[PDB]
């Protein structure tokens, strides 16, 4: 971080709050980790 | 009216064509394999009578 | 043409109301909530080989299995005369098109939930007095009947005359050459479901000749070296998409018309038909024929489910019935490969090879359905899977007799 | 004889005579083919 280089991953969820939103230091467990119940990955190509 | 001979020749050519018809849907796999997965595609095709 | 279809509503499997909720009405592909002319709608545009199935619909026969209970739940006519309404849902008018919410000012009577209601068809006088408009409904109800009279795979019907293919049939069939069985089912169904045809129409005797010509290929009897009349179905590697069939035309050594008629109903006991687009296509492709031409005879009560026992004019038990030879995908294809080796199409090494490559494929079919039934039980509400139980999947009934039927159907 | 189709009541749609006598009024089968012309999207594999 002291060099502008966050680790971990990046979540994209539409949380529309009003309180102290905190992108960096996230309170609580991250919603849906990899390999969680019904959490499919994207096949290499990513085709739709 | 259509002379059986001519009607029969065409009824043969219609077959010549159908014979070499290619299931449009399988075309995605042909490209997928012929390219070794390096290239993967998708080709919507409205199936009709 | 024809107007007198005797139907039968889907079984409840011991559940309260019909296995489907409100959301199923506004999810059907094609024409809004119109269940008629649906089935092969989600397959109208092919993108690839991969079978079309989402989250709610965990399989191929899932789209149809749902439109069945949804269909019967709104079939008071033909079985009562009224129009009724189930959970605030009814048809627009007498023609019976899409299903809209119960109209105000003059709402229909609430439908009395009942299991297996016999459809008489003539009970609804408006049908015959408006046949050219509500014709698809005849083909569809017939489908639901063939699906309802079985707890394990749709019971269609093969035939084949004593004499060779007509002169008008051979000329009509030479147009569906490079067309997979998956597509032949779509063109067959979409045909008999849009305009009142005749029982002796050219496109009817050819599509029937195309169905029984497909069974021989599925059994292996009608391979590359043994055509019925120049038509067969070449099968690709089972590990490389076995769904591909295609009606190839050749000039080899044809078979020969049988000594007698081989009219016989067929079924697929193994719950594999659910995820196999090839099995569902073969079933619905034959049903298109028994639609324009009602059941050639009655169905055998020999086995079948505990609810199809002695139906009005569908399943009998006397002498006017036709035996139903049910099979199993795995042993059927295992015997289908065995036919290819007998005549010398494949080496004796590719005999036990294609068996392992297919049994592994059919395993994927089993591993999938078992994982879906557990995810979507039955007491939850809907029935996209149909409770088959895991005690089966490999208890092959008289599949060995279905194979002996193909050998007799093409001597 | 030239017109077994048009005249004779025992005609059979599709029946010829061919090897022996060219019939005139037959029963052809007018087709209406469409020629689908594929043009799809094409995704690469993605580094890894």
């Amino acid at each position: 971080n002291l060099f502008n280089v966050a680790r971990g991953n990046l979540y994209l969820v539409q949380t529309a709050t009003n309180g102290n939103w905190s992108p960096m230091a996230p309170v609580a467990a991250p919603p849906f980790v990899r390999g969680g119940p019904n959490v499919r990955v994207v096949g290499r190509f990513g085709t739709i | 009216l259509c002379d059986a001979l001519t009607l029969h020749i065409r009824e043969t050519y219609i077959m010549l064509l159908r014979s070499m018809h290619q299931d449009p849907t399988q075309i995605v796999q042909i490209v997928n394999e012929c390219a070794n997965n390096l290239l993967n595609s998708t080709i919507p095709i409205s199936l009709r009578p | 043409a024809q107007r007198q279809f005797f139907g039968l509503t889907y079984n409840f499997y011991g559940q309260p109301a019909p296995l489907f909720d409100l959301n199923d009405l506004q999810e059907l592909a094609g024409c809004y909530a119109r269940p008629w002319t649906s089935r092969f709608s989600h397959l109208a545009i092919s993108t690839g080989s991969l079978p079309v199935w989402s989250a709610r619909y965990p399989s191929v026969a899932s789209r149809n299995i749902v439109v069945n209970t949804l269909l019967g739940a709104h079939l008071n006519p033909f079985a009562g005369g009224q129009i009724t309404s189930h959970q605030g849902i009814t048809w627009r008018d007498p023609v019976l098109s899409s299903l809209a919410p119960v109209p105000a000012i003059q709402p229909p009577p609430v439908w009395a939930v009942a299991e297996n209601v016999l459809l008489d068809s003539n009970n609804y006088p408006t049908y015959v007095l408006n046949l050219s408009s509500m014709w698809p409904i005849n083909q569809d109800v017939h489908i639901m009947t063939m699906w309802a009279l079985s707890d394990q795979g749709p019971i269609y019907h093969l035939e084949v005359p004593v004499d060779p293919m007509p002169a008008a049939t051979t000329a009509a069939l030479m147009a569906y050459t490079g067309v997979p069985i998956a597509h032949l089912a779509q063109t067959a169904y979409r045909f008999a479901g849009q305009l009142p045809q005749s029982p002796d129409s050219t496109m009817v005797s050819t599509i029937r000749w195309l169905s029984a010509i497909w069974f021989g290929s599925l059994t292996g009897r009608l391979n590359r070296s043994r055509t019925c009349n120049g038509f067969y179905f070449e099968f690709a590697k089972p590990a490389l998409n076995p769904d591909q069939a295609v009606l190839k035309w050749n000039d080899g050594a044809r078979a020969a018309p049988p000594a007698a008629a081989q009219s016989s109903y067929i079924r697929c006991i193994s719950p594999h038909w659910q995820h196999q687009i090839v099995e569902v296509a073969g079933a619905l492709m034959s049903q298109s024929v028994t639609a324009v031409t009602g059941l050639p005879a009655l169905i055998d009560e020999a086995t079948l489910p505990a609810w199809s026992q002695g139906v009005a004019n569908l399943t009998g038990n006397g002498q006017g019935v036709v035996p139903c030879l049910d099979y199993n995908p795995v042993p059927m294809a295992a015997a289908r490969h065995l036919q290819w080796r007998q005549d010398g199409l494949i080496t004796a090494a590719q005999e036990a090879q294609l068996n392992n490559d297919y049994t592994a494929y059919a395993l994927t079919i089993e591993r999938h359905l078992t994982a879906m039934l557990v995810a979507n039980p039955i007491a939850a509400g809907r029935m996209p899977i149909q409770p088959f139980n895991a005690a089966d999947f490999g208890q092959a009934g008289q599949t060995a007799a279905a194979v002996a039927l193909a050998q007799a159907m093409f001597v | 004889l030239r017109w077994p189709g048009l005249v004779d009541p025992n005609y059979r749609v599709g029946t010829n005579d061919l090897p022996n006598r060219i019939t005139l009024y037959n029963s052809l089968y007018r087709y209406n083919f469409t020629y689908p012309t594929l043009d799809g999207i094409m995704y690469v594999r993605s580094a890894t």
